[PDB]
RNA sequence: GGAGCCAGCGAGUCUAACCUUGGCCGAGAGGUCUUGGUAAUCUUGUGAAACUCCGUCGUGCUGGGGAUAGAGCAUUGUAAUUAUUGCUCUUCAACGAGGAAUUCCUAGUAAGCGCAAGUCAUCAGCUUGCGUUGAUUACGUCCCUGCCCUUUC
């Protein structure tokens, strides 16, 4: 499952949006 | 007489080879319009060479230059924040990071 | 002729004859080698080449379109000179002046026996390469394509200008002289045919 | 034949107006997504 | 508003510098008449509009 | 019957600049040789002497063939690039290449709007296409 | 000395390389001998071909 | 004019 | 009245209105000499008619044309076309209709476009 | 090159990161180039003019190097204008006129003279006499 | 049920679909323009270079199409896509969000052109019918039984997500692996007539600055 | 400050998932909604 | 390059001399071989016609191509 | 640098000041007095650009290049010597065709060129539309790669 989701073949740098949010996710849990 | 290749214009080095315009275009303070209208006031033939030029000539563009306003050249036609800056961006950075 | 619009008389010597810019005749010109007669197109004579006919329709329509025409379109390339195709026919009448200029030979016919001499005879194919022969109308396309090229790449950064140099590598490939450009090319493209054969 | 000096510099980096406007542009991005 | 095209507009003097705009974009605005209307995006030049 | 539209453009423009400065009755203003004649326009006017006299007869052939013309066409006429916006010509050269051929008699104030060519600037310029066309 | 050979068939089937044709030429010279040539570019039927070789064969390319 | 052995110069 | 035809050409957003009566062998574009028409290069391309089914046809009729629209190009294609068709319906109206066979021949073995309008 | 600053990856200095890299170290020694090239543009036959050197590096990188160059000879200097030529794919003299090492398209063919001899250096070939070599072969070739 | 427009249509004529561009397309919008067309299967890419609106769909109409899709780009970003359904419409705008396009990806390899299997999830409302129905029809009809392509349209708050997966039966599960692109395309418009007919009819049209448009969902 | 319309919606990770476990639960039952030839 | 800008008295008899002789004059010709300024060229053919040493076969802005009387 | 010189899609002012012809002033930018138009009617033939003819320049990082910077003349608000958008002069950098690699493209197509509107998503030298000039090569093959169809074998 984790191999053959190229988006999350490897994906080309900033495809994601993955790790921005995460951080401001929990920093908005914090808050 | 021969011809000039290299002139001594307002302690200028001046290419003999160059029209006159973009010759006198080397001088700093001269640009190509600037420098056809002096060559016009001073009644040279712009076809010219700089080197056939005429010692009187020279002259003549010589105090063009340095009167130009006795001859009529047109007035229109004649020539901490930062750090304070980055010490502003600083602090929102460092806001932005407490926020985050 | 006396007409109430006057009317040059050059211009009714073109009413005797069709004439390309009413200077050369297409009477006389003639393919010298046989295998290419029906591609390098000829036979109707046109005042001037730009014509906007319609030759990508089909697949073997270009060979009827007039190689002089074919030449215009082949001058015009790397994207400042593309659309400009008044240019490229100015720049095709001062080649056929400087022809005629340099020899008194017709340079239609100039023309014809340096695209006739400039085809590669022979190429190479990846298999390593394997010796090919080309068809005629690879011939025709690819001397149009080498003489342009040659005669830009001559004029690209000197004092000549396109329709000189162009002049001279269509003068040059019709004596077959190895000063031509696309000369070269076509002996190294059958030297490494040869080669591999 | 004539010789010449090759000129280099000892650390390359791939003046600072422009580090400013770097620096700009980082923070445009970020607060961009704080808000969204 | 100092530039209008219809319904876009261009604005001044709400914000100093681009910096406030990026964090007030897709901000609910309205004019006194009651006009409803949006922050789309910051104009590099000038700052603030 | 010969007539303006009879010569060709540039032949026509040359020879009545030439009979311009050769009469010399055209009014030249003092600064003709210190502008750009547009904001596009990098350089003067090469031809110094003559270019305004060129200008007066385009001018006045314009003015030939399109009975009422004012200076705003004229502008946008002999305007060019400077993207590049297709920036409008200088509209003072215009306005006194207007004046001085009205002060000649080659064209009038046009009632309606623009200017009219003048009846003996009509025949004037019949006249220099007939000379042009030998 | 080059030969002259017009193109009498068009093969197909061949498994020849893309670019490339096979096709039968019969010579100017002798219209009873016939040979198989392979051809670099756009080819027809009735049209004549330049043979630099006259005693190759050909065979398929790949 | 360098000659011979000698390294370019080190600012 | 005079005897007179009216006919259009066009290319691309260029087109051309010819009017041909009875006349004297006059043949004007936009108010001008055909000898003045621009481009200088292409002046031979609007020549074709009058070329090549010779001036003596054109000797007993007058021609008038007015184009807009397009590009200079198109225009001289339409002024051609315009030329070309205005001859071939005075032949057809006021002249024998063999005549009228043979301009279209010529006009057709030559260039189909100067009878035929070839819309992209 | 490697950003660690961009260095040129080297035998000693550097053996963890050629490691992470996956590369042998054994070949990631460009001394030897820079010794080669001293070796050669020293030598009387570029003071003569008539030589010119190439450098095809692993990677598939060609390099002209102009006969007017001086390369240091201090190694850590060397590195220093690899790194720079590498990324900024030219050299510029001192003097700012012409460009003394400079990156080249691939095939090396089609910089070579068009009659010219190529030859390798094989220590399993017959051993040879490079001078007699030199004079058999033809004038306006070159090797 | 079927709309009365696809009704007549709706599964004998297989769809014909022509996809194309904005004038002076970038090369981004170019390549997105040819995924657009491996999703369809029966599209056919064409190069609008000076076409002209009537132009382009007369002849379009004339060679008998059912759909056109036009694609809008920003700065080499797909932006809007549009499809029209000849002869009379309806035409359809959406915007395009969030878009990643399969040339993103290394060694990522080639499609599968089976017909695809269709996915639509949370579409409950009416108009939300409307657009399922309209995008269901640029299909072909039935795709057999085992194709291994599924097509997938979820709505997620008006946020239409589109993805594509190839999937292999296994003996406890089954694995599907998206092959892209990813985007989310929300609709705006939708007129009563063909894209070129500017006065059609808009049968609906979203409102962006009424104050329960934060909060109010439509499909 | 009051926001007017929706945020664009984001693919995070757990979005992901749940779309990939519903395509995967459809596909269990072989439940699809496709068109059929009449 | 240094192509001579000035009309020498032994750079103008050489013109008088071999410019009778080329088939083929042009202002490529003139500085390619005459060591001679593009403007000079242009000057001297201008000069060359009035006499009829040259005689003109197509008069262009860009281009003038001009033959041996 | 002069001269020639040709489009189409559209937009445009009521309880207002929009598109603006024409006249005059201003080197320009712009100012000023009028005028037509709620528009197939007036701006507008939107006299667009590229382009063509005649001239100057000339293989020189040159009259290519216009980044950066200085000094002025004006517009817009507003009451600050605050910015804002234009014009004049001066200053005149990298860049000499671009490595390994890589993306797209078959006829009014690639490519060049400009003009108009910013009409609820997106777009502000960016989005869309409009028109002008206008090509080379292929239009054959499953050989390699990939994707399918049939054997109700
Ligand atoms: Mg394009
Ligand atoms: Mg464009
Ligand atoms: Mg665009
Ligand atoms: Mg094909």
């Amino acid at each position: 499952r984790e191999e053959f989701n190229p988006f999350e073949a490897v994906g080309k740098p900033g495809i994601s949006k993955q790790i921005g949010e995460e951080q401001r996710k929990r920093a908005f849990e914090a808050r | 007489g021969s011809f000039q290749h290299i002139l001594r214009l307002l302690n200028t080095n001046v290419d003999g080879n160059i029209k006159i315009v973009y010759a006198l275009t080397t001088i700093k303070g001269v640009g190509r319009r600037y420098s056809n209208l002096v060559c016009k006031k001073a009644d040279v033939d712009l076809h010219k060479r700089a080197g056939e030029l005429t010692q009187e000539e020279l002259e003549r563009i010589v105090q063009i230059m340095q009167n130009p306003t006795h001859y009529k050249i047109p007035a229109w036609f004649l020539n901490t924040l930062a750090n304070n800056v980055e010490s502003k961006l600083r602090d929102d950075l460092e806001r932005l990071k407490k926020i985050r | 002729v006396v007409l109430a619009t006057p009317i040059p008389e050059e211009v009714q010597q073109a009413q005797t004859e069709i004439k390309l810019f009413n200077k050369w005749s297409f009477e006389e010109v003639e393919v010298k080698d046989a295998s290419l007669v029906d591609y390098v197109q000829v036979r109707q004579p046109i005042f001037v080449a730009h014509t906007a006919g319609r030759y990508a329709n089909k697949r073997f329509r270009k060979a009827q379109c007039p190689i002089i025409e074919r030449l215009t379109n082949s001058l015009m390339m790397n994207g400042r000179n593309n659309g400009k195709k008044l240019k490229a026919v100015r720049i095709i009448k001062h080649t056929l002046d400087i022809i005629n200029v340099l020899t008194d030979q017709n340079p239609i016919q100039v023309v014809v026996d340096a695209i006739t001499n400039t085809g590669p005879r022979e190429d190479t194919t990846r298999v390593r390469r394997q010796a090919v022969d080309v068809s005629p109308l690879r011939r025709v396309n690819q001397a149009i394509a080498l003489l342009t090229i040659g005669a830009r790449e001559a004029a690209f950064r000197n004092i000549k200008t396109i329709a000189e140099t162009l002049a001279e590598e269509l003068i040059n490939a019709a004596k077959g002289s190895s000063t031509s450009y696309a000369i070269k090319k076509k002996d190294e493209l059958e030297r490494v045919a040869k080669s591999n054969r | 034949i004539p010789t010449h000096a090759p000129k280099y510099e000892e650390n390359f980096n791939p003046k600072m107006k422009a580090q400013l406007k770097k620096e700009r542009k980082f923070t445009m991005k970020e607060i961009r997504k704080d808000a969204k | 508003p100092y530039k209008i095209f219809k319904n876009t507009a261009f604005i001044k003097d709400m914000f100093s510098s681009a910096m406030e705009v990026a964090r007030f974009e897709g901000a609910q605005i309205k004019t006194v008449s009651g006009i409803r209307g949006e922050i789309k995006r910051a104009l590099s030049k000038p700052e603030g509009h | 019957g010969v007539s303006v539209r009879d010569v060709a453009a540039q032949d026509f423009i040359n020879a009545y600049a030439s009979f311009l400065q050769r009469q010399g009755k055209l009014e030249v203003p003092g600064y003709v040789d210190i502008v750009k004649t547009s904001s596009g326009n990098e350089m003067p006017p090469q031809d110094a002497e003559g270019w305004f006299y060129k200008r007066a007869a385009s001018v006045a052939r314009h003015i030939y063939m399109r009975k009422q013309v004012g200076v705003g066409k004229l502008n946008k006429l002999y305007g060019g690039a400077k993207p590049y916006k297709h920036i409008d010509a200088s509209g003072s050269i215009n306005r006194k290449v207007l004046q001085a051929l009205e002060k000649i008699g080659i064209v009038e104030i046009s009632p309606k709007g623009g200017r009219r060519i003048s009846e003996n600037g009509q025949r004037d310029l019949d006249r220099i296409a007939a000379q042009t066309l030998e | 000395p080059v030969t002259l050979a017009k193109v009498i068939k068009v093969l197909g089937r061949t498994g020849s390389r893309g670019g490339v044709t096979q096709v039968r030429v019969e010579f100017l010279e002798d219209t009873s001998r016939t040979i198989v040539r392979n051809v670099k570019g756009p080819v027809r039927e009735n049209d004549i071909l330049v043979l630099m070789e006259s005693e190759r064969e050909a065979r398929r390319l790949r | 004019r360098f000659k011979g052995d000698d390294d370019i110069p080190y600012k | 009245a005079v005897p007179s035809v009216q006919t259009f050409g066009k290319k691309k957003s260029a087109t051309a209105v010819a009017h041909v009566k009875a006349g004297k062998g006059l043949i004007k574009v936009n108010g001008s000499p055909i000898t003045l028409v621009e481009p200088e290069i292409l002046r031979f391309k609007v020549y074709e008619p009058l070329l090549l089914v010779g001036l003596d046809k054109f000797s007993n009729i007058d021609i008038r044309v007015r184009v807009t629209g397009g590009g200079h190009v198109s225009q001289v294609y339409a002024i051609r076309q315009a030329i070309a068709k205005g001859l071939v319906a005075y032949h057809q109206k006021y002249v024998d209709e063999q005549s009228k066979n043979e301009l279209k021949k010529a006009f057709t073995s030559y260039d189909r476009t100067l009878l035929i309008a070839d819309s992209r | 090159t490697h950003k660690i600053k961009y260095v040129l990856l080297n035998c000693d200095d550097h053996q963890g990161l050629l490691k992470k890299m996956g590369r042998d170290i054994s070949e990631a020694r460009p001394d030897i180039t820079h010794q080669c090239l001293l070796t050669l543009l020293d030598s009387p036959i570029n003071k003569a003019g008539k030589l010119q050197v190439y450098i095809q590096t692993s990677r598939g990188i060609l390099i002209e190097v102009n006969p007017t160059v001086r390369i240091p000879r201090t190694f850590k200097r060397f590195s220093g204008l690899m790194v720079q030529l590498l990324h900024k794919l030219s050299i510029r003299s001192v003097n700012s006129e012409e460009k003394l090492l400079k990156v080249i398209k691939n095939p090396i063919t089609d910089h070579l003279p068009t009659k010219c001899r190529k030859v390798t250096l094989s220590f399993d070939a017959p051993v040879i006499r490079v001078q007699d070599y030199i004079e058999k072969l033809d004038d306006d070739e070159s090797i | 049920q079927v709309d009365d427009e696809y009704a007549a249509t709706s599964g004998i004529m297989d769809p014909r679909i022509i996809v194309t561009t904005s004038r002076d397309p970038s090369t981004r919008l170019s390549q997105f323009a040819k995924e657009i067309k491996l999703l369809f299967p029966n599209a056919v890419r064409l190069n609008r270079g000076n076409y002209v609106m009537p132009n382009l769909v007369d002849a379009c109409k004339k060679s008998g199409t059912t759909d056109l899709v036009v694609l809008h780009e920003h700065r080499g970003v797909p932006t809007s896509l549009t499809i029209s359904h000849f002869p009379h419409g309806p035409t359809a705008q959406f915007s395009l969000h969030n878009v990643v396009m399969r040339h993103d990806i290394i060694n990522a390899g080639n499609q599968s052109e089976v017909n695809p299997h269709l996915i639509f999830d949370n579409f409950t409302t009416a108009l939300g019918k409307r657009v399922v129905c309209i995008l269901k029809h640029l299909f072909n009809a039935g795709p057999k039984k085992d194709s291994e392509r599924v097509i997938t349209f979820a709505n997620r708050g008006d946020f239409i997500s589109v993805r594509q997966h190839v999937y292999v039966r296994t003996r406890e599960g089954v694995e599907i692996a998206e092959v892209g692109p990813r985007f989310e395309m929300r609709l705006f418009e939708l007129r009563l007539g063909t894209l070129e007919n500017k006065d059609a009819d808009v049968e609906w049209q979203l409102r962006r600055f009424i104050r329960t448009a934060n909060k109010k969902d439509y499909l | 400050f009051d926001r007017t319309a929706k945020p664009v919606p984001v693919i995070t990770s757990e979005v992901t998932e749940s779309l990939e476990d519903m395509i995967r639960r459809r596909i269990q039952d072989s439940n699809f909604d496709d068109l059929q030839r009449r | 390059a240094q192509h001579a800008v000035i009309l020498d008295q032994e750079k103008y008899d050489r013109i008088l001399k071999e410019v009778p002789t080329y088939r083929y004059v042009s202002v490529s010709v003139l500085v390619d071989r005459l060591k001679i300024g593009g403007s000079l060229a242009r000057i001297a053919l201008r000069h060359l016609e009035k006499e009829g040493i040259i005689k003109p076969i197509s008069k262009h802005s860009k281009q003038a191509i001009y033959t041996r009387a």
